[PDB]
């Protein structure tokens, strides 16, 4: 008799310990190339925040309002996604960012803080929907009339529940001195914020600022988390963007930052800027920062996994 | 797949087949039992390749607005030799298994040849071309019982030993 | 170890034995030299293994007082890309080390089969089933010959190959 | 490279060769193709392996003036951890690539050593040293043959089987 094998006329070419491109009959594939453009995630619940932006949620500017306090297990942020109306910068931008995709969604409650005989609806021409006004969660507090003293606020507030809050408040640097002696009066305004944890203090600085979203004072809007059981005090002079609300931690989820459209026709596991990574493949080269319970990012373009036999043709 | 000088290209439904251009006529038949046996170890080596992540990870950098620079470059610097690490250890996976699917087919191979080759103890002969001459005359019968693995060498001896 | 029905149960002291089954009676010996260099390379292979690491790592991360957030999510993501790498490293080389363990087991297992082969030119041959049929008799000493590696074959070729 | 007692030092040209003592005297002569096979194996191997990296790492950390100490502690436990994970990547790749290529020339010399049994039917047989006991008289063009592989069994089974 006669004692062979099988094979075929076209093979793959894969990659051998001893040499490289060699002919099998058949081979598999380990790196996955082909990229869904789709937050396709049915199963799990998510948020498209679109023109809103994650961190916009807890202060609310008018692009926030729809995602003020949500829900979900995904959270996918956009590139055109603004954080503020009036503007300024976050300190610990990325920490605070990073908190909010594990919320798995916030929670607003009213902290209480009563304000005797003094002006707080904040009012802007950038932070606008109809008319001048201001943030959804933050109490600009302006002085009574005009030019006059600030009264010291000494305001307290208990973290009574058994998640650890989030507290956002800001701080108003004017476009000029003249400006915030108009707001708060004159005076070296100082504010402190004490904790357990937290006793950083600062103070405004005014100046003048390029005009961004046609305004040219900034405020930068400081946070910390409180364990319960646990009390903030804000003790400020003047020049204060107060927190009227509370955000609350809701539970587990994952913060994705892409900028294709979502809808729920498949399992995913793992997304990024181009779009979802759905595959079972131990590695991908679609992209490096995809993120999510799926394969990995490797250089190579392909490998090629040897299924069949090293093949020779008749 | 060494001593063999080529794959045959009318083997469809198996990976291992036998040919024995007898006299009575030409058949190229599949054997069962050493490629179910290697389908079923290569399947087993994809399943426990092809395997998504248990272990979920997060965003730790930010595409839109840039972190701070120096710790931007630790996370780039950590995500850029995690990426080497996991490209070597991919490319040294798919070679490593690539080397050891070829030795296994190999393998596979040469225990079919070494089995057929204990299964005719004089009354059949190697070729170095994978192939074996026969020292009897039989019909189809002795053929599928080296196939179906049942031959009985012990009444063949009395006209193969002179051969 | 493809090739044998099952392996033995009464062999203890040896991981390669001998079974004779001749006129003299029956009788389980083991072979040293193939399970010793067998267990020579297995623990060899394990002591390589068996190595605690040299780089010392320090505390990066409080467990009690938590870092800053940033830099606290970096070092975690760091941590568990490490873990994920070392479990894949760990499965991988557990894995293949399994599997150079059953080759190696095997390799010694038809090497001493071989080096049988090679000391029977034609006074016995296999079976198929792992067993060597001796055609010659002998009380007890060639099977210990065949066992000691001091087989003479030419003086017991005249009587075997009229058989 | 298992039943050999010990490797010949006067063959310098090639890796796999022979020996003759015939009746024409004792020369020794270098195989051409399994030697090739092997070295194209090994070089390929090490054409696969001596690659430097295209991933083109940047300055992370400052040796003059000393870096933040937690972040510098982030970096310094980072490239500790990477050090590591390479150098046991690095001794796990050493170290099986070299029982490879063990196995490899092992395994050449086993692809030759059949091969050869497969040339001389019974014309010549093992004697467990490596070496074959010719049963035929030829003045050096059938051992040159066996090399160029075109040895011609049919005309010499005659004055072999008698023997
Ligand atoms: C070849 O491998 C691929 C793996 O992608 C598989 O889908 C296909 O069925 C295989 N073909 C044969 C004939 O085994
Ligand atoms: C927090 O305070 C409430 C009321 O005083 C008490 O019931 C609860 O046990 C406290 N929890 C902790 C962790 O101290
Ligand atoms: C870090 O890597 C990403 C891609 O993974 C790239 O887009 C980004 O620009 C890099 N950051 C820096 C600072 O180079
Ligand atoms: C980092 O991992 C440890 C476990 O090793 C965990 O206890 C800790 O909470 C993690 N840190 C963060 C910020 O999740
Ligand atoms: C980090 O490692 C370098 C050498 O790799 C060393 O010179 C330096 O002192 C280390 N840094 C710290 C903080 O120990």
């Amino acid at each position: 008799i006669c004692l062979g094998h099988h094979a075929v006329s076209n093979g793959t070419k894969v990659n051998t310990l001893t040499e490289r491109g060699v002919e099998v009959v058949n081979a598999t594939e380990t790196v996955e190339r082909t990229n869904v453009p789709r937050i396709c995630s049915k199963g799990k619940r998510t948020v498209d925040l679109g023109q809103c932006g994650l961190l916009g949620t807890i202060t609310g500017p008018p692009q926030c309002d729809q995602f003020l306090e949500f829900s979900a297990d995904l959270i996918i942020e956009r590139r055109e996604g603004s954080d503020v109306c009036y503007p300024g910068k976050f300190v610990n931008e990325e920490a605070l960012r990073q908190i909010l995709r594990e919320s798995g969604g916030i929670d607003k409650e009213t902290m209480g803080f009563t304000y005797s005989g003094i002006r707080t609806n904040g009012a802007t021409s950038a932070c606008r929907r109809s008319g001048s006004s201001f943030y959804a969660e933050m109490k600009w507090l302006l002085s009574n009339t005009d030019n006059a003293a600030f009264p010291q606020m000494t305001k307290s507030y208990k973290n009574t529940r058994r998640d650890p809050a989030l507290i956002v408040w800001g701080i108003h640097h004017s476009g000029s001195t003249t400006e915030q002696t108009k707001l708060y009066g004159s005076g070296s305004k100082l504010i402190t914020v004490g904790s357990s944890n937290y006793q950083q203090s600062f103070v405004p600085s005014p100046g003048a600022r390029p005009q961004v979203n046609g305004q040219s004072g900034r405020i930068d809007f400081h946070w910390l988390i409180l364990n319960p059981n646990d009390t903030v005090t804000f003790s400020f002079n003047g020049a204060f963007i107060a927190p009227d609300r509370a955000s609350f931690l809701r539970g587990k989820s994952m913060g994705i930052q892409s900028g294709v459209q979502v809808d729920a026709n498949c399992e995913g596991d793992c997304y990024h800027s181009g779009g979802t990574i759905i595959s079972n493949l131990p590695f991908q080269n679609i992209n490096s920062r995809a993120v999510g319970k799926c394969p990995r990012y490797v250089k190579q373009e392909s490998l090629m996994l040897a299924t069949g036999m090293k093949n020779v043709p008749e | 797949a060494g001593f063999i000088e080529n794959g045959w290209e009318g083997l469809i439904d198996g990976w291992y087949g036998f040919r024995h251009q007898n006299a009575q006529g030409e058949g190229t038949a599949a054997d069962y039992k050493s490629t179910q046996s290697a389908i079923d170890q290569i399947t087993g080596k994809l399943n426990r390749l092809i395997e998504k992540t248990n272990q979920q990870f997060e965003l730790i950098d930010n595409e839109f607005t840039e972190v701070e620079k120096q710790i931007g470059n630790v996370i780039n610097w950590t995500r850029d030799s995690m990426t080497e690490v996991w490209s070597y250890n991919a490319e040294l996976l798919v070679a490593m298994e690539n080397q050891h699917t070829i030795d296994l087919a190999d393998s596979e191979m040469n225990k079919l040849y070494e089995r057929v080759r204990r299964q005719l103890r004089e009354n059949a002969e190697e070729d170095g071309t994978g192939c074996f001459e026969i020292f009897h005359k039989c019909d189809d019968d002795c053929m599928a019982s080296i196939r179906n693995n049942t031959y009985d060498h012990s009444k063949y001896r009395e006209e193969a030993m002179q051969n």
